[PDB]
């Protein structure tokens, strides 16, 4: 699966567990990126960025 | 296994910082945010090859952690991939440095500031960080920052990525070596 965390994932993208539980929406703005810890959260398995 | 290789635990996946020792006892250093709440570490995503158990963790404020090896057979090279490590040093602005991590591999840059304060949000603030213009991505946490054969730091956090460029923060390694009474080799 993917390797990201809620901090580093992108605003506009939702991150989910392998069972389909919504974990968080990403917090980073591609244009004005914030500093985040760089581990892979064990709970996020995939994401969907609704369009 | 060496600096920059993947390490897995209940806390997720991070990168090994440096292989260190105390006499004849071996450990590895990694980020404190990765060791915080982890117990056993494995070398593979299947989590069938044991590495060791967490022995110390300091995060936030600092960002360092140590794991005691319990696996007697795995090679514990005192290197970063191919690069041999012989000693530890303090960063200086302008120092040419390279980082290795399990997500992005090896990337180079320089130290641009010392003693940076970084707010990760949610009440997690770290102090005394080394600021660089080297990129890193999730999974890279805990990976080594080095200069030639000198060990300099452990990847703590950053913004941006290895495709567009980023800023990366590192915990000086000297501080963790002193805190645990261990050395690189
Ligand atoms: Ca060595």
């Amino acid at each position: 699966p993917i390797c990201t965390n809620c901090c580093a994932g992108y605003k506009g993208c939702n991150y989910y567990s392998a069972n389909g539980a919504f974990i968080c929406e990403g917090q980073s703005d591609p244009k004005k990126p914030k500093a985040c810890p760089l581990n892979c959260d064990p709970h996020i398995a995939y994401s969907k960025c609704p369009r | 296994i060496s600096g920059g290789d993947a390490i897995y635990s209940s806390t997720g996946r991070c990168s090994l910082g440096f292989n260190v020792r105390s006499g004849s006892t071996y450990y590895f250093l990694t980020a404190g945010h990765c060791t915080d709440g982890a117990t056993t570490w494995w070398a593979n995503s299947a989590r069938t090859t044991v590495l060791g158990t967490t022995s110390g963790s300091s995060f936030p404020n600092n960002d360092y952690g140590i794991v005691r090896y319990t696996n007697t057979t795995i090679p514990k090279d005192g290197t970063v991939g191919g690069q041999d490590i012989t000693s530890a040093a303090n960063a200086t602005v302008g120092m040419a440095v390279t980082r290795r991590g399990s997500t992005t591999g090896t990337h180079s840059g320089s130290v641009t500031a010392l003693n940076a304060t970084v707010n990760y949000g949610g009440g997690d603030v770290v102090y005394g960080m080394i600021r660089t213009n080297v990129c890193a991505e999730p999974g890279d946490s805990g990976g080594p920052l080095y200069s030639g054969t000198r060990a300099i730091g452990l990847t703590s956090g950053g913004s941006g990525n290895c495709s567009s460029g980023g800023t990366t923060f590192f915990q000086p390694v000297t501080e963790a070596l002193v805190a645990y009474g261990v050395s690189v080799y």
